[PDB]
């Protein structure tokens, strides 16, 4: 239950009017939690193979995601190759992938259940190993105020104004449509 | 992405990224 | 204690699509330019015989000038002759450049990459100070907390000064009355 | 045995073929020679009419090296300065598409 | 240019990465339309900018090192002979009995800019007989340290 | 106030004045360039430095349409003529009657401008793709 | 020596606060002067020969910038051809150029009216450049401040740059 | 696709389910196969005031350049 | 004759001072008329047919209701007809 503990002296500003400031405070005082049924593909992806775009099969990209529970391989649909390496990472990374995101998050390193070769080896392996199932639904809950939603409505990009703080006195029909949308979302 | 991040023109092919922890020590198929 | 590295060397080739083959005193390595920093490199009129001081972490490029190795090009050459830099191109140093809280505030509120063209637009669209709110205040508090818990950093307080508070209006007095009631 | 016992780079441009070796030379050795050239500035002024601070600066010309496909190559490209090529196509049959090579079989 | 070159030494203190591409709209992930990113980076490739130097000179100005021979006490009265012999076509030999003099004469030679070579611990494996014949054969050199 | 010489007319011809290449290399070296012009009642051929060839090269003078060149500043400037205007049914070409007066003339301009105009011209940035 | 004056109604401003307007008024008076060495070549171009292909991308040149003392055919490097051929250069004209920049300065045409110079071609000298405190503060603080040198498109410059330039001036005076 | 013939442009439903499953993973949504006859026709009734029209006309809606 | 509909409480504007606001109201209040003349060709059902590139013998058929002839062209049109690339079956 986030609060709004701010003295009324700083209501005056050179970027938000008194009405806009009061409306922002009132809409921030009332919050909404949102549950999104996002997905995952967890497990040690020991290899990341990216085959060429063959005509018969547009992507034969092998990648062997496997948790501690099971050993499994997968396939990339010519869209997720750069999702792994948006930042330059290697294989064996636990990937908290989301289907409607396109931004694959790598959690670092991971373990198999094999002893590898016969001579002395198995060196340099001490990290977190995948624990959960290969796939399971996650009803992730996110808490945001009306400020974020309104600044998203006003401009196509909203994180810049949320960080820097130059929202820009968003208009009323935005608040009306957000009222209707939140009412029907609660009803749904 | 991280703008003007560290990169040494090592591969960076948008449709080629092969890595592993070396339990087999191989690479992607080609000819 | 943050980290900076600098690539500095004589350029050997450039491959548009980006390669910049910096050749230092003992090292010759070819980075890849992102398209924005590639454009910055293009604007730097850098060609075979040039050395650039392009930082690694910020990424901005500062050409050092024409190589002193090609001093036999014109007895009255206009461009300065600077030799191939010592060490490897990717020279790494440990720096004690500290940060005030406003410094790292403006670091992300108004990024200042500098010499690259996109950094120019970044510092031109919003060159001034923007009204940082309490949300970025809490984000900054988390960032400074994790940095100071990384171990090397530390905190030191300071002293502020005000003269002739008699002229100050009741509004600032009332606001600071509730502002000193903090941590 | 000399080859066994015994065991910086410069910049230099080049120019060839179509070249205007340019020089804006006050060709005045020493004083009176320009007067003679002042004549070659003279016999093309009154005749063609349709019925020490001499002159106002000059220039010259040259070619390097011995490159002349048809007349001065500068004059060759100036012959393309008359009335273009597209209108020449319209008044012709696009003769640039009729080659003298590829001997008839 | 002379009014814009030298003073460009100030460096803004703090910068946070991934805050400019997130603002221009060109990146690998943004909420804005993706139909412009390619043409936008091409514009960045070839959109003219008049503030090129002042943009690119805000970084360090790369200072220079003095102090090789300015205060060298006993070395003041050495150029007065070597330079005069250099002009008059007389060669000379410098003999040393200290390592800390042998490692200091090199910067003096670098500053004064005469062709030189030394019979000391400052050459390579394959520059011993060749250098011996280099001294044996006449050349433009004037400084030989031993 | 200022006055600039103007050489007008229509380009009657353009020919090289060849001399043998004196410096490194042999072949062609145009001594100078003399080109005729004719405005109404005034016909005259201008002798000029050979360098004006570049202007002829640069301005695409064709033959006898527009001439703008001075004795010292030099270089031709182009802005055809109405005589050829009927040769095309429809085009996007320019045409002009025959120039009047003699080949050589002068023009006088007087303009009173405030210093504030110069100040605002200095201040206001005008241009193209420059940021 | 610089000296700045204001009146009783110029204290107020909109791009600046009265605080910052008075601050800039105080800053503008003080100045600094940095000395530097300068080199120059001077003479009269009496011969010129440029090897330049028509519609090409490779050229060389030899300009014989000379005085009445000796014959000297100087050379041009990679980009110097355009720098020394931007405007009219003839074979009598008294011409002075700089080495580190190649800038052209028209000392005057020989005739058609200055005599060919005497003395040596290459002369060295020293030049001292002056600049006020506020100017140093505004030039290096940001990127567009060069426009602010004339348009004045800045307000309340960050004090970090001011402290850095102040300590820079202090240590410059110390050394 | 979903191409309103009034403008000739494209509105994207997404990918298809028939030529789908070419790979085990796909960030792009497979999207349900469109339901009904292709030559779809409909009518829409909307109650909109005038100030929305004014503010829509005030600012540009498209564009491709800077 | 446009009528200036301005009330008393409309001149104390923010970005428009009252004096030049009154001046703007007067500038709107004035009436003026302007005339201009241009020329066009109507009915050009063209159907270009030439005998690749270069535009050799660059003349275009023009077929409107009254006159149906072939127009000769030049450097600006023989490359201006290849401009506005059309199937030449339209007005």
């Amino acid at each position: 239950v986030p609060f709004t503990a701010i003295a009324g002296s700083e209501i005056f500003s050179l970027e938000l009017s008194k009405t806009e400031a009061l409306t922002q405070a009132f809409r921030k005082s009332i919050g909404i939690k949102i549950k999104e049924e996002t997905e995952l593909i967890e497990g040690e992806v020991v290899e990341i193979q990216i085959d060429r775009s063959i005509t018969g099969g547009h992507k034969q990209g092998k990648l062997t995601i496997k948790t501690t529970d099971m050993e499994t391989i997968y396939e990339l649909g010519n869209k997720m190759i750069d999702g792994l390496t948006k930042e330059k990472v290697l294989a064996g990374d636990v990937i908290s992938i989301d289907k409607a995101s396109g931004k694959i998050t790598k959690l670092g390193r991971s373990f198999a259940r094999s002893r590898d070769y016969d001579a002395m080896g198995a060196d340099t392996r001490f990290v977190q190993c995948p624990e959960g199932e290969l796939q399971k639904r996650k009803t992730v809950v996110h808490t945001v105020s009306l400020h974020e939603i309104d600044v998203i409505n006003s401009r196509t990009q909203g994180f810049l104004a949320l960080f820097t703080g130059d929202t820009g006195e968003i208009r009323s029909e935005v608040r009306d449509q957000i009222n209707t949308k939140v009412a029907e979302w609660k009803e749904e | 992405k991280a703008l003007v991040e560290e990169i040494d023109k090592k591969t960076y092919n948008p449709d080629i990224y092969f890595t592993s922890l070396d339990p087999q020590a191989r690479r992607y198929t080609s000819k | 204690k943050e980290t900076k590295e600098v690539y500095e060397g004589e350029v050997t080739e450039l491959t548009p699509e980006v390669i910049v083959g910096l050749k230092s005193a003992k090292g010759t390595k070819t980075l890849r330019l992102d398209p924005t920093i590639y454009e910055s490199i293009q604007r730097e009129k850098v060609s075979i015989g040039d050395v650039i001081y392009i930082e690694a972490n910020t990424g901005a490029v500062k050409r050092v000038g024409r190589s002193d190795a090609y001093a036999t090009e014109f007895d009255l050459e206009t461009e300065e002759y600077v030799p191939l830099p010592k060490g490897e191109v990717h020279k790494k140093k440990e720096i004690v450049q500290d940060v005030t809280l406003h410094d790292l505030d403006v670091a992300n509120a108004r990024p200042q990459g500098g010499q690259d063209v996109i950094s120019m637009m970044g510092q031109l669209l919003k060159p001034k100070k923007t009204e940082i709110t309490e949300k970025l205040r809490q984000e900054v508090n988390k960032v400074v907390a994790k940095y100071i818990d990384q171990g090397v950093a530390e905190l030191i307080p300071g002293v502020l000064f005000i003269d002739e508070v008699n002229m100050l209006d009741i509004e600032i007095f009332t606001y600071l009355n509730k502002a000193l009631e903090s941590n | 045995k000399k080859e066994n016992r015994l065991a910086k780079q410069k910049f230099q441009p080049n120019e060839t073929i179509l070249q205007f070796l340019s020089t804006a030379w006050l060709m005045t050795p020493a004083m009176e020679l320009e007067d003679r050239k002042y004549w070659q500035e003279q016999l093309n002024k009154r005749d063609k009419k349709k019925k020490e601070g001499p002159e106002q600066l000059t220039s010259r010309n040259f070619v390097t090296l011995y490159d002349f496909p048809n007349a001065p190559p500068n004059l060759k490209d100036f012959n393309t300065n008359l009335f273009g090529d597209r209108w020449s196509y319209t008044n012709g049959l696009s003769a640039t598409q009729r080659p003298q090579d590829m001997k008839t079989v | 240019r002379k009014i814009i070159d030298t003073f460009a030494v100030l460096t803004p203190s703090a910068v946070s990465l991934d805050m400019r591409k997130l603002a221009l709209g060109l990146n690998d992930d943004s909420s804005v339309g993706e139909n412009t990113r390619l043409k936008v980076m091409q514009n960045c490739f070839e959109v003219s900018n008049p503030l090129h130097q002042l943009q690119t000179k805000l970084t360090i100005a790369f200072p220079d090192k003095s102090l090789l021979q300015y205060d060298c006490g006993k070395l003041q009265k050495l150029a007065i002979l070597l330079q005069q012999l250099k002009d008059n076509g007389h060669r000379a030999l410098i003999f040393t009995q200290m390592t800390k003099v042998l490692d200091v004469l090199e910067q003096f030679l670098n500053y004064h800019g005469y062709l030189y070579m030394r019979l000391d611990g400052a050459t390579k494996i394959e520059d011993r007989q060749i250098l011996t014949e280099r001294f044996n054969t006449d050349s433009r050199i004037t400084v030989f340290i031993l | 106030k200022e006055t600039k010489e103007v050489y007008e007319g229509e380009v009657t011809e353009l020919t090289p004045e060849d001399a043998e290449n004196p410096l490194g290399g042999y072949g062609k070296t145009i001594s100078h360039v003399i080109v005729g012009l004719k405005s109404a009642k005034g016909t005259k051929t201008l002798r000029l430095d050979p360098t004006i060839y570049e202007s002829i090269q640069r301005e695409k003078v064709s033959i006898g349409d527009v001439i703008y060149i001075e004795a010292n500043t030099g270089a031709v400037k182009r802005v055809r003529s109405d005589a050829y205007a009927t040769e095309f049914d429809l085009e996007t070409e320019e045409y002009v009657p025959l120039p009047k007066g003699e080949v050589h003339k002068k023009k006088e301009i007087v303009q009173d401008v405030t210093l504030h105009d110069l100040d605002v011209a200095n201040a206001r940035p005008q241009g193209g793709q420059d940021v």
